[PDB]
RNA sequence: GGGGCGGUCGCCUCCUAAAAGGUAACGGAGGCGCCCAAAGGUUCCCUCAGAAUGGUUGGAAAUCAUUCGCAGAGUGUAAAGGCACAAGGGAGCUUGACUGCGAGACCUACAAGUCGAGCAGGGACGAAAGUCGGGCUUAGUGAUCCGGUGGUUCCGCAUGGA
RNA sequence: AGUCUUGGAGGUAGAGCACUGAUUGGACUAGGGGUUACCGAAUUCAGUCAAACUCCGAAUGCCAAUGACU
RNA sequence: GGGGCCUUAGCUCAGGGGAGAGCGCCUGCUCGCAGGAGGUCAGCGGUUCGAUCCCGCUAGGCUCCACCA
RNA sequence: UGGUGGCGAUAGCGAAGAGGUCACACCCGUUCCCAUACCGAACACGGAAGUUAAGCUCUUCAGCGCCGAUGGUAGUCGGGGGUUUCCCCCUGUGAGAGUAGGACGCCGCCAA
């Protein structure tokens, strides 16, 4: 005879991390980051969504970047 | 023994608050204040550059008055600001109150820098 | 407890907006001033009966 | 000081029973007093 | 017995033990020392076992540090049960030693004494030890 | 005020001279009086806060704020944020006006008063007194007091040190034991 | 890890998970089936835990006051990631907890799920810049059929109605 | 698609003790017990450890970019 | 072994707000009176502003199961 | 010197001195705009009696905090071996800790 677990459950992949390269180009409102909090900054030309996504605000080349010391932002600069 | 911070790190720290939002472009620059006990300035600004574009103070000579650091002291400065600001090309600015309340000789600067051509 | 309410544009009486409330916080008709797409302009719209 | 909320504060005089007055800052005209402090037997040292 | 007033987690992953000791490969505190020279679980048991052993050898002469600490616990199923059905209760607590780790020390007691002690002790435990000394 | 005038007339150049200030600036001065009624019987009816802020509102002249609970604490059936005493702080002309009445017509009334004690001091310059019944100052009617109160009253100073700060209250004519 | 019996069945968070993402087991830990009319919006202002020293009741612990004090607090609630130019605390005015949408992304077998600048309508707060399509973020939910209610320039079995 | 070159996201291996737990010895003691080291929490010095610890942090793998060679 | 339920004063039972009521037993009073007696709320460690009343475990006592070859 | 920006505390903290006429402050008023769950504390609005004590500015300092090689070591991609809970070797890469050292500000614009 046996007994019985109490644990088992989980919940579903939420499938975050960055979805747009540093040097890859995107077009305006491409997600760059999805995250929970703000682990990256929004930087030039990016906007922070309700659920802290990070995401284009004009079409241009992405760049993470050293925000201070110690945060990190996210930047899409225009093609030139 | 009382030991207090002095009244421009509180304003150095609500002017930051200020600047989180409110910033300078070329097309639309930021019309800062600093007042002082003695004086009321107003620099013209563009943050990206990092650049004053133009500048009026109670310490010009156009303004000659004894009474400087009062209300209407930062109505002539408002004046002046706008007028010499006209000169260069501006027009839309963005008011940076500069940590201080929008209110009296601040206020007394913006309102005639509006009466006087700036648009904000 | 917390209960599904309508609020209706007290003008045109275009139901207009569900919502919750608590009920034993807000017991008595609430009301809101929200747009009314009928009308085209804010107008009080009020829990239904 | 808000308008409503604070006592109006005037000079009063403060009469001491052994002759002595001074004015005081207080929310009453007069003040009698049966013991001040050049009375107390405290203050005296009698 | 050692063993640890609480824990976070009573049920823990049994790991691995690859490596040379991370620190405590030295003799610190004491003279004299027993140096492990393969990987092991340490039990709680073992480690009463091979202190009891050479405190009695010394005959209250002197002072020994146990260099280890039974922290992580282990678990069993019951015996004569099949597989599956969650992890089983826990069981017992053992110090991980790796190659390197310098398991008890000594001192207040000679050489002579410290290394015959310390025999003693290498007898009880489940790996091959040497003796050390501090540099 | 009596205490002002006398403050930098007499006072001030007293402890420049006495403690050797290199500037007026240095010179210790009073920067303001805190009085201070814990009501904790307030957990037991709401009105005695009441009470205690139109007493407190005599004695300063002027209204107290109601301290509220920063914490819930089962051990004085407290809950954070319920109105538990009351405080003031007088500064400039009332602070003044307050330091003399105390001293003169208050702190004498005190039972069996053996003056004020000099070791209520903080090792920082502040100055901190317990008064055991309200009933000390003249503004109080007797007959309309529900219950006896006692208050802390607290000294801040500009001093550094409690010498200095004694000093500057003995000159002030704070009456401490012997 | 035969079946029975026991336990479990959807959603959320963490660990396992091998530094993108994803990843199993009757593997290891917990939450959810709400709550809030402000605990939402905005404007302005602010800084927390705890300790030391001094204080009538009053004590380790109520309330002051002082200094020290990256947070040792707080963030409606699990956890994680965040947060002190605060996302934490306070106050004023409010209802954007808007209607029509939506370039473009994410996620994804499908069905669904998520983010979104911007445009229009008409607002709130603000001097203005601007911010606002609920809440620090991520649970708080259930396809179709069928039926109820409100609205409606639609249809209405010869025509007008129904 | 491979490889080189360049950039980036991420917290594993290892390591570390800055946080959270666990934990050894000494120093020094609030305080509580038999005026006392009689025993002592914190503090302090050194020392261990961690799938659900991290002040750190690889190799790889991943996503791209620019040419080149294939 | 597994599940399900229980553990409060002498006795019987009330009951997240600081542990009650009756009876017995004691107080003085002669079918009611008048105040006491007595609790580790089985225990443990924790959730928290407080825990008998959370939650997780340990006792113990009952109860139901423990089959098919 | 003031205002106001850019740059990871190499910018910081501490300590020790130095400077103020102008400029910045503290400071001195509360009649009025405006103000405080209580207060002219702060915020405002006014003024310049005097003060560099403090903020601020400028010097010195490496006590803490920061930055930080080099070499080595762990780890490890690929390839090999063995006595395989693990271990060794080969080309390549290469930490963390430690430390040499660095560092008590660097670059704008405007006004006077
Ligand atoms: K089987």
């Amino acid at each position: 005879g046996v007994g019985s677990t109490k644990n088992g459950r989980d919940s579903e992949a939420k499938r975050l991390g960055a979805k747009r390269a540093d040097g890859q180009f995107v077009t305006g409102g491409s997600i760059l980051y999805r995250q929970r909090g703000t682990k990256i900054y929004p930087g030039e030309n990016v906007g922070r969504g309700g659920d802290d996504t990070l995401f284009a605000k004009i079409d241009g080349t992405v760049k993470f970047e050293r925000f201070g010391r110690d945060r990190k932002k996210v930047s899409v600069y225009p093609v030139a | 023994m009382i030991t207090k911070t002095s009244k421009n790190a509180a304003r150095l720290k609500r002017h930051a608050r200020v600047r989180a939002k409110l910033s300078g472009t070329a097309e639309r620059p930021r019309l800062n204040v600093f007042r002082s006990n003695k004086h009321i300035y107003a620099q013209i600004i563009d943050d990206v550059n990092g650049v004053t574009l133009a500048s009026a103070s109670t310490l010009d000579k156009d303004l000659n008055v004894e009474s400087t650091g009062d209300t209407s002291a930062a109505t002539k400065v408002g004046e002046l600001v706008a007028k010499r600001a006209a000169e260069k090309g501006i027009s839309d600015v963005v008011f940076d109150r500069g940590g201080y309340l929008y209110h009296g000789r601040v206020k007394a600067l913006a309102d005639a820098a509006r009466e006087a051509g700036l648009k904000f | 407890m917390r209960v599904n309410i309508t609020l209706a544009c007290t003008e045109c009486g275009e139901r207009n907006y569900i919502s919750k409330k608590n009920k034993r916080n807000n017991p008595d008709r609430v009301e809101f001033k929200k747009y009314c797409p009928r009308d085209k302009k804010s107008t009080l719209h009020r829990e239904t009966k | 000081m808000k308008a409503g909320i604070h006592p109006n504060f005037k000079k009063a005089t403060v009469k001491c029973a052994c002759g002595n007055e001074f004015e005081t800052g207080s929310v009453k005209e007069e003040v009698r007093v049966e013991i001040c402090s050049e009375c107390h037997p405290f203050y005296t040292g009698r | 017995m050692l063993l640890p007033k609480r824990v976070k987690y009573r049920r823990e992953h049994r790991g691995k033990m690859r490596g040379r000791a991370k620190g405590g490969t030295e003799v610190h505190f004491g003279e004299f020392g027993i140096q492990a020279l393969e990987a092991s679980w340490i039990t709680n048991r073992q480690i009463e076992a091979a202190r009891i052993a050479m405190t009695r050898y010394m005959k209250r002469g002197g002072k020994v540090w146990i260099k280890i600490f039974p922290s992580k616990p282990y678990t069993a199923k019951p015996l004569e049960v099949r597989m599956g059905s969650g992890k089983g209760a826990p069981e017992g607590w053992v110090a991980v030693v790796k190659p390197g780790k310098v398991l008890f020390e000594i001192s207040g007691v000679s050489e002579e004494v410290a290394r015959e002690a310390l025999r003693l002790a290498s007898h009880k435990l489940p790996i091959k030890t040497k003796f050390v000394k501090r540099e | 005020n009596r205490l002002k005038e006398k403050y930098n007339k007499e006072i001030a150049p007293a402890l420049m001279t006495k403690f050797n200030y290199d500037s007026v600036m240095q010179v210790p001065k009073i920067e303001k009086i805190v009085i201070n009624m814990g009501v904790g019987d307030a957990v037991q009816n709401a009105k005695a806060i009441d009470s205690a802020v139109e007493e407190l509102t005599f004695i300063a002249g002027q209204k107290p704020v109601v301290t509220r609970a920063k914490k819930s604490i089962a051990g004085f059936r407290l809950r954070e944020g319920m109105p538990i005493g009351a405080k003031v702080t007088l500064r400039g002309e009332r602070m003044y006006d307050f330091l003399d009445k105390l001293i003169s017509v208050s702190l004498p009334r005190v039972r069996d008063f053996r003056g004020v004690s000099k070791k209520s001091f903080d090792g920082r310059g502040n100055y901190t007194l317990g008064i055991k019944e309200q009933l000390i100052f003249p503004e109080i009617d007797y007959d309309k007091v529900t219950k006896v109160r006692g208050m802390d009253i607290v000294i801040v100073t500009t001093a550094n040190t409690d010498e200095e700060a004694r000093e500057l209250l003995t000159q002030v004519g704070m009456p401490f034991q012997k």
